[PDB]
């Protein structure tokens, strides 16, 4: 979209393997 | 990219191969901000001290690759630059302060399935993402290792490669070097003992250094990979230009060119 | 990322170590400079295997199209860029039609497809 919005992925709804740990280390 | 692994198709739109026209060759790596420009490390293309001083007239960006050598027939979209703007408060000799540097692509880009930009970060996308412990992503074309031997378990990459690291606490950085760091640069990488090991390496000085939004979801490019001592070495860690501290620079250049 | 440890720091002497000669890249190639067991590379090839970016292995680029049929004359012919398997190199031809794959939308695009030396 605007920026930052990967066609393949988000916007198809799909989510990339090494994707999740970037999440897990947001405990904070 | 030292200890990392092959990235999926598709999995950085922004990736902007930094090509050299005589020899063909790789120079470094950049993200796509826009179809119009591109951000890469300033070294990339200013470092006397190596000889390195690439003019407009030397540069090709192929964007969109993912084999690192191999011609992607109907995706990559090559093409040639206009422009070279590299931060005025560059201080190469001393430790690379405001590594950054700004590249005008000719033609706008055809935005694509796999060409796509990222989002340079704001004061609040920032203050929410970078705290310590907070992991990073980072693909590059780069070699595998810092040295080697007889091309074991081959070092260049076939494709693309990537790996999140987790951002570290400034105080470890600082502790990290002799060399003087600025406000301009964070640091990332792995503590010894932490177990998981990776890290940049030559071959990827420029590549966006990206951490996804849990809020907008968007991909956010936070640091450009800028300088270290040597790779994925035990106590040392990687310094990336802080995108931010620069942004106010990004947009005083692009802004000035017309509208 | 700019491999620091290329660079010299050319500090004054070692205190509990050596100024035992080590190699540090210097201009265009690695160069023995004195300094302590620990900064830079202790051979001609550590440091060039290091500090460069030794993107010169087999980048075989030259891509399937490359080799294919040069465009033809044809009727409603365009400018067509191709690779000209005799003079390793991309040519133009005026007022031709695709016979194949071998069929770059530029001169520049064209070299480096088929590694073809890239000009100006």
């Amino acid at each position: 979209a605007d920026c930052g919005l990967r066609p393949l992925f988000e916007k198809k709804q799909v989510q990339d393997q090494t994707e999740k740990e970037l999440f897990e280390s947001y405990i904070e | 990219i030292v200890e990392g692994q092959d990235a999926e198709v598709g999995l950085s739109p922004w990736q902007v191969m930094l090509f050299r026209k005589s020899p063909q060759e790789l120079l470094c790596g950049a993200s796509l901000i826009s179809d119009r420009w591109v951000l890469t490390a300033a070294h990339c293309l200013l470092y006397p001290p190596w000889d390195k001083n690439f003019t407009v007239d030397d540069l090709l960006v192929r964007i969109g690759k993912h084999s690192r050598t191999r011609y992607e027939r109907k995706v990559e979209k090559i093409s040639m630059l206009d422009k070279i703007y590299i931060h005025p408060r560059y201080n190469w000799k001393e430790n690379l302060d405001r590594d950054i540097a700004l590249l005008k692509l000719k033609r706008p880009i055809e935005l694509s399935d796999y060409i796509h930009p990222v989002c340079l970060p704001d004061k609040q996308t920032a203050a929410k993402l970078l705290h310590a412990g907070f992991k990073g992503r980072v693909t590059g074309w780069g070699n595998r290792r810092e040295t080697w031997t007889t091309s074991v378990a081959e070092v260049q990459p076939s494709v693309l490669q990537v790996v999140n690291l987790p951002l570290v606490e400034r105080p470890v950085c600082k502790a990290s070097t002799r060399i003087r760091i600025t406000d301009n640069m964070f640091c990332a990488g792995y503590k010894p003992g932490e177990g998981k090991r990776g890290d940049a390496c030559e071959g990827d000085s420029g590549g966006p250094f990206v951490m996804k939004s849990p809020y907008n979801n968007r991909w956010y490019q936070m640091g450009i990979v800028s300088w270290g001592e040597g790779c994925d070495r035990d106590g040392k860690y990687g310094f990336y230009t802080h995108v931010f501290r620069l942004k106010k620079w990004i947009q005083k250049v692009i802004d000035r060119l017309g509208s | 990322s700019l491999n620091v440890l290329c660079n010299n720091p050319h500090t004054a002497d070692c205190n509990n170590d050596a100024q035992v000669d080590r190699y540090f890249r210097e201009g265009t190639t690695c160069l023995m400079s004195p300094a302590c067991t620990s900064e830079g590379y202790a051979s001609q090839h550590e440091c060039q295997q290091a500090c460069f970016v030794g993107g010169e292995d087999h980048s075989s680029e030259m891509h399937s199209s490359c080799l294919g049929d040069p465009p033809t004359s044809c009727a409603e012919g365009t400018d067509i860029t191709y690779y000209d398997s005799d003079s390793k190199t991309c040519k133009v031809l005026a007022a031709s039609c695709p016979s194949g794959e071998n069929t770059f939308e530029s001169e520049v695009e064209c070299q480096v497809a088929c590694g073809a030396p890239i000009e100006g």
